[PDB]
RNA sequence: CGAUGUCGGCUCGUCGCAUCCUGGGGCUGAAGAAGGUCCCAAGGGUUGGGCUGUUCGCCCAUUAAAGCGGCACGCGAGCUGGGUUCAGAACGUCGUGAGACAGUUCGGUCUCUAUCCGCCACGGGCGCAGGAGGCUUGAGGGGGGCUCUUCCUAGUACGAGAGGACCGGAAGGGACGCACCUCUGGUUUCCCAGCUGUCCCUCCAGGGGCAUAAGCUGGGUAGCCAUGUGCGGAAGGGAUAACCGCUGAAAGCAUCUAAGCGGGAAGCCCGCCCCAAGAUGAGGCCUCCCGGCAGCCGGUAAGGACCCGGGAAGACCACCCGGUGGAUGGGCCGGGGGUGUAAGCGCCGCGAGGCGUUGAGCCGACCGGUCCCAAUCGUCCGAGGUCU
RNA sequence: GAAUGCCGGCAUGAGUAACGAUAAAGAGGGUGAGAAUCCCUCUCGCCGUAAGCCCAAGGGUUCCUACGCAAUGGUCGUCAG
C-alpha cells in the first residue's frame, strides 16, 4: 500500500485549482466567507502575505495588515471553502520564504525592503492579455 | 547522598547465583564453502580469502 | 479563640519542635494579641490572657 | 528517542564526523579500497557515492561540489577522468562493505573493508 | 494567553491605558484568559482625570491578544497587542468608544455593544 | 458488537459545512473470517478476522492448516473481535456508516525507558535556587520507619508506550468502500502504519 | 548519647473522618429561593497572589469548596538551608571583669559509586508429561470516579411584592487523565541561505578550516512535543446507608418488624479501560510433527535458535519485520519538503553592485519506485510421548 | 573468640566505580611471535604573550647510541624519562 497517495486521496475531493499564484512579499485581498448575525457576509483582509507554509493540501500562508493603529495577521488555509476568491494587487519582490521581520519596521522601512516585483508585475500584464 | 555500603559480606553462594549468567556463549562458525576452515558467517574468509565464491582478499 | 504555634527566635530543638506561642483572639471585636516571651504555652496562654484583659479593659474605657 | 532519525553520531561532535567522512572518502578514492570499523565502513557508502555520482554528472558545478569535500585537485581529477567513467552505466550502487573475520586486538573492534565496485 | 500579571492596553476612552490581570474569571482556576474572557485588573497608568483612575480594581473583557486564536474554519487570528475593554458587571463597556479592531468571537459571548462600538471586527 | 481489523495510515483534515475536522485514516477492509468462538466449542462467542495478505513462502505448515481448514488464503494477522459474528464470511467497512461513533484499539508510541517528568507527569525540581542535580528527579517515594517500605504501583521512571490504547466514542466521519478506507475524527493510538482494531463505541 | 539530623519550604504521596464542596436524608422559628441544625456518606475535588524564614495568621481576587488531622508535627543515603544550633562582628541589656541573654542584627563547608528488604521497569532458567506454530478464557489485580455556568420547562408552583423553584431536558466551560501531530505553536549540531575576521586551496572567481562542545545570523522537513487536536468521568444493572413506606402481631388500639414485602446516595458490587494461567488450582480452542543399549546415547521430524539486513521496538536483553523463490537497510530515481533565483556566461554600471539565463541550485529523516551495493554460504538445537 | 586489640594472610563490595581536562581523529605502508597504541607518508584538529624559544633554582645521568619488555606506564607496547 502507498499511505501517501491514499491521504492524497481523500484529500482530492477537497483540493482546490481556482486560486491565482502569489508568494511571500505580494500584497493580497483575501475574499473570506464569514458568519455574524443573523447571516453570513464576505469580509475582504488585504495585507502582506509574510508566509506560506507548504504541505501539500495542508498549505497555509498568512496574511499581515495594520488595522487602525494595530497590526492583524491572520492565517488560511489555501484550500479553504470559506476563500471566495483571492486578488493580487501588488507583488513584492523579497529576498526570503519568511517576513516575521516586517513586524519590527515602520511602514516606511517595510516599503523600502519589498520593492515592487517588476519582473512579476510584467508577467501579469503580459498575462490578462485574453482571447 | 550519604555514601552507600553494603551491610553484609555476600556470602559465597549469592555470589556465585548472580554469576549464574556469565558463561560465555561459544563463536558461531562456518565451514568456509572454499578451503572448508571454520569461520564466522558473513564475513570473508581469514584463511583462503574468498567470500560469495570468489577472491576478495589477500591472505 | 486561640491559636498555638512556635516562637520565632532563639531556643534550639526547642522552640523549632515545640508549640509554644499563644494567639488570643476576642471574635466579636477583632482584638488580637500574642505572647512569646517564655519557653511554657502556659506561661504565655497565661500572659496572653492579661494582656486581651487588659486591652477589652483599654475599649470599654475608651467607650 | 530516535524514532525515524538518519545517520550515526560515531561519538564526535558535528565538524570532526564531516572530517571524518571527507578523510575517508579521501582515503578511498586514492587506495579504492580500506579497512575501518563496521559502523563507519557502513556510513562511508552513502557519502562516497555521493561524490562519485556527481563526477559522473562531470559538469564544472559538480567539479566543485565534489572539491569542496575532497579539497585536493588532482584527487578530483581522478575522480571525473578515471574513476567515474567506470561506472556510468551503473546506476547507484558504487561501493560495497565486507565485514573481516577478526577483530582488533586492542578493543576488539569489528572491522570491515569498504571498496569501489568494479 | 492572558494570566495574572500581564498588562493589557485598555481599546477604550474611560481614561485607563494599562491594566494588570489579577484574576482570570473563569472556575475555580482557569490558567489563561483569551477573547472574550473577563478578567480583573489594577489599573496601573490612566490619563488625567478619567472615569478610572490608578489603583482602582476593575473588570474587562479581553478583545485582543498577542497568542493567536483559533476558529472552528481551520483559520487563525493574531494582534499585535494585548488589549481589553473596561465594564461593569452587566458586561457593558463603562467607556463611549471602543478603538482598534477586536476579535469576533466578542459577538458569540455578548459583547454586543463593544462589537458594534468597534471600528473593525475580524 | 461489530469490529474489523485495520492499519493506521496518516492524517489529514477535511472540510464539513464550514469546519475543519481533523481525521485519522485507516485502511480496514476485507477481512476474512477464519473461525468463529462459539459457546458449543469454545465457551464464548468471537469471531476471529484475518487481515493482509501474506506470501505463503513465509507460512509454517500449522498455520496452514489452520487457514486451510477455513477455505481461506494466508494472512498476516489473526485477530478476534468479541460477541461479534457477522452473516457472512467477509468483514468490510461497510459495517459502519458515517456518523456512527467508534473504538480504536492500537499500540501507543513506545518512548522506551522514560523519566518521571515524561511518564508520569511529575514536576520535577528547580532549575536554580540552589537545586543540586535532581531537576527532573521524583523526590520522596515513601515516609520514614512506619510503614518503611514504597506502596505497589508507585510511579517510577520505567517503560512507557508500546502498549495496547484504546480510544473512545470517535465519530466516524467517512468510509470509502471501493478504498477500504474509514475516515474517524480525531487522534488514534500508534504510528502511521500500525495495526489497528475498529469497534462499535460501549458509550451510549 | 562507640549519634535515632531538627523548623519552614519543594517534591512525591498515602491514610483517617470528628465532612469544606459535590451526592442522599430528617427537623426547622422550612412559603419560594437561600439558610440553620443533625444523620448517612471518604468516590473525586479542595485556586492564584501580597506580608513574613515562618508553621500559623492577616489581607487581595476568585471559587462548588478554598476541610481538619495521622504517617519519627511522612518525606535532608530525595533537594533546599531562609529560621534555630559553633567559630567573626555589632546594638540594647547584665556583669568590676573574662564574658552572657526563649533579645536583636549582618555573615557563615549539607558526604560522586545502593549489599539486603522494598518499589518502578526488563530479561535469563525451569516448570505447566509428547513436542511445536497461532488464537484466546479471565480467577485475581490495577486505572478511573470531580464540578460549574447558561438556556427550555417557566417568569409557571410559591409569594403582598422583591424574588423564584421541585421533577424532567438541552448547550457550553474549568481543572485532571489517555492518546495524537492534520492545524496552531516549538525544537530541528549542518537541511538551505546570508555575514565578519583570519589562515589556506589557486592569482581572479569559486570554495574549505576555525572563531562552541553549530563562529554569528535568518529560516527550517521528519521525529520528539504543548501552548495545539481527539476522547474519557458515564449510561445502565444489582445490593445497601441514613431516611421514607406496605402489610402486621406480641399488646383488642397502635407500631416500617417480631413472619414477610417495597423505595432509597457522587458511596458498595458489576459495567468502561489496562495487566493477567508461576491461576504450580500452571485453564481453553484451531492447526502441525510420528534407530545403540519411568534411565541413558545418537541422528532427525514439526519447529526453533544461531548468524546477517533492519525497525516510531529498544540501556543490554526482549519484541517486531526481512534474509536473494528478497525492496530489509545503503545508494540511485520520482515525488514531497526546506531554502529562496547556484556556478558559468552574457548584458548595464568607473565601482560596490544590478539584470537575464532561473523558482535556479543545493537538498537529513517524509511517500514511493528501482536488485546498483549489501542480508553470501551455512551451522546447531529440537519428538520417539510415566503410571493406575 | 571478642579488647573500633597487634602483626600477617586472604575474602566481600565486583568484573562493579574508575582509567586524571570534550584540543580529535582517519587511512596507507613498514617492523614484528604479537600493533588502535612503535616508525614513515598523506589527510584532519589544537596551542601560538604558548601548549614555542632562552636563562636561574631545584633535580642529578633522566642526555646519545646499541640490545631488550618481567616489572614501572592507569589499556597495549615491538615504544619510553
Ligand atoms: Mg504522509
Ligand atoms: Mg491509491
Ligand atoms: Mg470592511
Ligand atoms: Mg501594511
Ligand atoms: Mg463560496
Ligand atoms: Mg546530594
Ligand atoms: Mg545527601
Ligand atoms: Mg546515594
Ligand atoms: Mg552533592
Ligand atoms: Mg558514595
Ligand atoms: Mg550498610
Ligand atoms: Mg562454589
Ligand atoms: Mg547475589
Ligand atoms: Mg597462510
Ligand atoms: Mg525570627
Ligand atoms: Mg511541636
Ligand atoms: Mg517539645
Ligand atoms: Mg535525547
Ligand atoms: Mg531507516
Ligand atoms: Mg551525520
Ligand atoms: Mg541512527
Ligand atoms: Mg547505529
Ligand atoms: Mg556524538
Ligand atoms: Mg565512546
Ligand atoms: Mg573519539
Ligand atoms: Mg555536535
Ligand atoms: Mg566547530
Ligand atoms: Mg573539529
Ligand atoms: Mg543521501
Ligand atoms: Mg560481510
Ligand atoms: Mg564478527
Ligand atoms: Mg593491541
Ligand atoms: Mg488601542
Ligand atoms: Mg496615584
Ligand atoms: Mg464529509
Ligand atoms: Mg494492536
Ligand atoms: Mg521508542
Ligand atoms: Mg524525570
Ligand atoms: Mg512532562
Ligand atoms: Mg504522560
Ligand atoms: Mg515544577
Ligand atoms: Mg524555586
Ligand atoms: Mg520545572
Ligand atoms: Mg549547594
Ligand atoms: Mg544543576
Ligand atoms: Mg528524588
Ligand atoms: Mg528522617
Ligand atoms: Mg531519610
Ligand atoms: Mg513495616
Ligand atoms: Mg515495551
Ligand atoms: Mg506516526
Ligand atoms: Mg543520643
Ligand atoms: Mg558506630
Ligand atoms: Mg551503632
Ligand atoms: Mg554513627
Ligand atoms: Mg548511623
Ligand atoms: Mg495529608
Ligand atoms: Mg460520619
Ligand atoms: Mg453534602
Ligand atoms: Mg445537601
Ligand atoms: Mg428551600
Ligand atoms: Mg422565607
Ligand atoms: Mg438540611
Ligand atoms: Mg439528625
Ligand atoms: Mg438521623
Ligand atoms: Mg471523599
Ligand atoms: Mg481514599
Ligand atoms: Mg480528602
Ligand atoms: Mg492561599
Ligand atoms: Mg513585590
Ligand atoms: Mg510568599
Ligand atoms: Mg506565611
Ligand atoms: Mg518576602
Ligand atoms: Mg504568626
Ligand atoms: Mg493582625
Ligand atoms: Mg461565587
Ligand atoms: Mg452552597
Ligand atoms: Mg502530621
Ligand atoms: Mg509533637
Ligand atoms: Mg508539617
Ligand atoms: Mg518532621
Ligand atoms: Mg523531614
Ligand atoms: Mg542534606
Ligand atoms: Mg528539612
Ligand atoms: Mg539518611
Ligand atoms: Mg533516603
Ligand atoms: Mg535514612
Ligand atoms: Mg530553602
Ligand atoms: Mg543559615
Ligand atoms: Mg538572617
Ligand atoms: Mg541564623
Ligand atoms: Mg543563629
Ligand atoms: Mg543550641
Ligand atoms: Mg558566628
Ligand atoms: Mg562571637
Ligand atoms: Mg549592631
Ligand atoms: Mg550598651
Ligand atoms: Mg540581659
Ligand atoms: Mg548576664
Ligand atoms: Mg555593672
Ligand atoms: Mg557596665
Ligand atoms: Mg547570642
Ligand atoms: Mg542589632
Ligand atoms: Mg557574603
Ligand atoms: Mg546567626
Ligand atoms: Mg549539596
Ligand atoms: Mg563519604
Ligand atoms: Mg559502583
Ligand atoms: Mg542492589
Ligand atoms: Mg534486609
Ligand atoms: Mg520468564
Ligand atoms: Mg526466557
Ligand atoms: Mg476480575
Ligand atoms: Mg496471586
Ligand atoms: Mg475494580
Ligand atoms: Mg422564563
Ligand atoms: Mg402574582
Ligand atoms: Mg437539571
Ligand atoms: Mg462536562
Ligand atoms: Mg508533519
Ligand atoms: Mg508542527
Ligand atoms: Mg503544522
Ligand atoms: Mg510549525
Ligand atoms: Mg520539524
Ligand atoms: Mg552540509
Ligand atoms: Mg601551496
Ligand atoms: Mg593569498
Ligand atoms: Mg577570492
Ligand atoms: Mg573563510
Ligand atoms: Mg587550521
Ligand atoms: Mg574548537
Ligand atoms: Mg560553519
Ligand atoms: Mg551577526
Ligand atoms: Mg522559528
Ligand atoms: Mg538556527
Ligand atoms: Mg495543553
Ligand atoms: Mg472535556
Ligand atoms: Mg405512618
Ligand atoms: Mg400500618
Ligand atoms: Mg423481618
Ligand atoms: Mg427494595
Ligand atoms: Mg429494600
Ligand atoms: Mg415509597
Ligand atoms: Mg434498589
Ligand atoms: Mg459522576
Ligand atoms: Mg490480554
Ligand atoms: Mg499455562
Ligand atoms: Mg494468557
Ligand atoms: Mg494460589
Ligand atoms: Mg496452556
Ligand atoms: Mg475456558
Ligand atoms: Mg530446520
Ligand atoms: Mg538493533
Ligand atoms: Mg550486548
Ligand atoms: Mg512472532
Ligand atoms: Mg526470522
Ligand atoms: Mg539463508
Ligand atoms: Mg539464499
Ligand atoms: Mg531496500
Ligand atoms: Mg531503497
Ligand atoms: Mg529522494
Ligand atoms: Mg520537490
Ligand atoms: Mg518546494
Ligand atoms: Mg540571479
Ligand atoms: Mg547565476
Ligand atoms: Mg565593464
Ligand atoms: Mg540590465
Ligand atoms: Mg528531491
Ligand atoms: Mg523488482
Ligand atoms: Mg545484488
Ligand atoms: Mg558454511
Ligand atoms: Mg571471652
Ligand atoms: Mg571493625
Ligand atoms: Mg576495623
Ligand atoms: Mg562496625
Ligand atoms: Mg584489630
Ligand atoms: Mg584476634
Ligand atoms: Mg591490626
Ligand atoms: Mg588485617
Ligand atoms: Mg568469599
Ligand atoms: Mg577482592
Ligand atoms: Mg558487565
Ligand atoms: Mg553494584
Ligand atoms: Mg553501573
Ligand atoms: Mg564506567
Ligand atoms: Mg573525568
Ligand atoms: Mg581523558
Ligand atoms: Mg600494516
Ligand atoms: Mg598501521
Ligand atoms: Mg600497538
Ligand atoms: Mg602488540
Ligand atoms: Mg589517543
Ligand atoms: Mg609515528
Ligand atoms: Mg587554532
Ligand atoms: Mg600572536
Ligand atoms: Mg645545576
Ligand atoms: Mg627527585
Ligand atoms: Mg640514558
Ligand atoms: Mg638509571
Ligand atoms: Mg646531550
Ligand atoms: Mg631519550
Ligand atoms: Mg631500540
Ligand atoms: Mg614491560
Ligand atoms: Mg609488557
Ligand atoms: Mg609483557
Ligand atoms: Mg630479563
Ligand atoms: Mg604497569
Ligand atoms: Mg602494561
Ligand atoms: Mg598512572
Ligand atoms: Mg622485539
Ligand atoms: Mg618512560
Ligand atoms: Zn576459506
Amino acid at each position: 500500500m502507498n499511505r501517501g497517495a491514499l491521504i492524497k486521496l481523500v484529500e482530492s475531493r477537497y483540493v482546490r485549482t481556482d486560486l491565482p499564484e502569489f508568494r511571500p512579499g505580494d500584497t493580497v485581498r483575501v475574499s473570506y466567507k464569514v458568519k455574524e448575525g443573523n447571516r453570513t457576509r464576505i469580509q475582504d483582509f488585504e495585507g502582506i502575505v509574510i508566509r506560506i507554509r507548504r504541505n501539500g493540501f495542508n498549505t497555509t500562508f498568512t496574511v499581515r495588515k495594520v488595522s487602525y493603529g494595530v497590526g492583524v495577521e491572520r492565517i488560511f488555509p489555501l484550500h479553504s471553502p470559506l476563500i471566495q476568491k483571492i486578488d493580487i494587487v501588488q507583488r513584492g519582490r523579497a529576498r526570503r520564504a519568511k517576513l516575521y521581520f516586517i513586524r519590527n519596521l515602520s511602514d516606511r522601512e517595510i516599503r523600502r525592503k519589498l520593492r515592487a516585483d517588476r519582473k512579476r508585475i510584467d508577467q501579469d500584464r503580459a498575462a490578462e492579455r485574453a482571447a | 547522598a550519604k555514601h552507600p555500603v553494603p551491610k553484609k559480606k555476600t556470602s559465597k553462594a549469592r555470589r556465585d547465583a548472580r554469576r549464574s549468567h556469565h558463561a560465555l556463549t561459544p563463536p558461531t562458525l562456518v565451514p568456509c564453502p572454499e578451503c572448508k576452515a571454520m569461520k564466522p558467517p558473513h564475513t570473508v574468509c581469514p584463511e583462503c580469502g574468498y567470500y560469495a565464491g570468489r577472491k576478495v582478499l589477500e591472505v | 479563640r486561640i491559636d498555638v504555634y512556635r516562637t520565632s527566635g532563639a531556643g534550639g530543638q526547642h522552640v523549632n519542635r515545640t508549640e509554644s506561642a499563644v494567639r488570643i483572639t476576642h471574635i466579636p471585636t477583632g482584638i488580637v494579641t500574642q505572647c512569646q516571651n517564655d519557653r511554657s504555652q502556659h506561661k504565655n496562654k497565661d500572659q496572653a490572657m492579661k494582656q486581651m484583659k487588659a486591652k477589652l479593659y483599654e475599649l470599654e474605657m475608651q467607650k | 528517542m530516535r524514532h525515524l532519525k538518519s545517520g550515526r553520531k560515531l561519538n564526535r561532535h558535528s565538524s570532526h564526523r564531516l572530517a571524518l567522512y571527507r578523510n575517508q572518502a579521501k582515503s578511498l578514492l586514492t587506495h579504492g579500497r580500506i579497512t575501518t570499523t563496521v559502523p563507519k565502513a557502513k556510513e562511508l557508502r552513502g557519502f562516497v557515492d555521493h561524490l562519485i555520482h556527481l563526477a559522473k554528472r562531470g559538469d564544472l558545478h559538480a567539479r566543485r561540489l565534489v572539491l569542496r569535500d575532497l579539497q585536493d585537485v588532482k584527487l578530483v581529477r581522478k575522480l571525473f577522468d578515471e574513476i567515474a567513467p567506470r561506472y556510468r552505466d551503473r546506476q547507484g550502487g558504487y561501493t560495497r562493505v565486507l565485514k573481516l573475520a577478526e577483530r582488533r586486538r586492542g578493543d576488539g573492534a569489528p572491522l570491515a573493508l569498504v571498496e569501489l565496485v568494479e | 494567553m492572558i494570566q495574572p500579571q500581564t498588562y493589557l492596553e485598555v481599546a477604550d476612552n474611560t481614561g485607563a491605558r494599562k491594566i494588570m490581570c489579577i484574576r482570570v474569571l473563569k472556575g475555580s482556576n482557569a490558567k489563561y484568559a483569551t477573547v472574550g474572557d473577563v478578567i480583573v485588573a489594577s489599573v496601573k497608568e490612566a490619563i488625567p482625570r478619567g472615569a478610572v483612575k490608578e489603583g482602582d480594581v476593575v473588570k474587562a473583557v479581553v478583545v485582543r491578544t498577542k497568542k493567536e486564536i483559533k476558529r472552528p474554519d481551520g483559520s487563525a487570528i493574531r494582534f499585535d497587542d494585548n488589549a481589553a475593554v473596561i465594564i461593569n458587571n452587566q458586561l457593558e463597556p463603562r467607556g463611549t468608544r471602543v478603538f482598534g479592531p477586536v476579535a469576533r468571537e466578542l459577538r458569540e459571548k455578548g459583547f454586543m455593544k463593544i462589537v458594534s462600538l468597534a471600528p473593525e471586527v475580524l | 458488537m461489530k469490529g474489523i481489523l485495520g492499519v493506521k495510515v496518516g492524517m489529514t483534515r477535511i472540510f464539513r459545512d464550514d469546519r475543519a475536522v481533523p481525521v485519522t485514516v485507516i485502511l480496514a477492509g476485507p477481512c476474512p473470517v477464519v473461525q468463529r468462538r462459539t459457546p458449543e466449542k469454545d465457551g464464548y462467542t468471537a469471531v476471529q478476522l484475518g487481515f493482509l495478505p501474506q506470501n505463503p513462502k513465509r507460512v509454517n505448515r500449522p498455520l496452514k492448516g489452520h487457514f486451510a481448514k477455513a477455505g481461506v488464503e494466508p494472512v498476516r494477522i489473526l485477530r478476534e473481535i468479541r460477541d461479534f459474528n457477522p452473516e457472512g464470511d467477509t468483514v468490510t467497512v461497510e459495517i459502519f456508516k458515517p456518523g456512527e461513533r467508534v473504538d480504536v484499539t492500537g499500540t501507543s508510541k513506545g518512548r522506551g525507558f522514560a523519566g518521571v517528568m515524561k511518564r508520569w507527569n511529575f514536576a520535577g525540581g528547580p532549575d536554580s535556587h540552589g537545586a543540586h542535580k535532581i531537576h527532573r528527579h521524583p523526590g520522596s517515594i515513601g515516609n520514614r520507619k512506619t510503614p518503611g517500605r514504597v506502596y505497589k504501583g508507585k510511579k517510577m521512571a520505567g517503560h512507557y508506550g508500546a502498549e495496547r490504547v484504546t480510544v473512545m466514542n470517535l465519530e466516524v466521519v467517512d468510509v470509502i468502500p471501493e478504498e477500504n478506507l474509514l475516515l474517524v475524527k480525531g487522534a488514534v493510538p500508534g504510528p502511521n502504519g500500525g495495526l489497528v482494531i475498529v469497534r462499535e463505541t460501549k458509550k451510549a
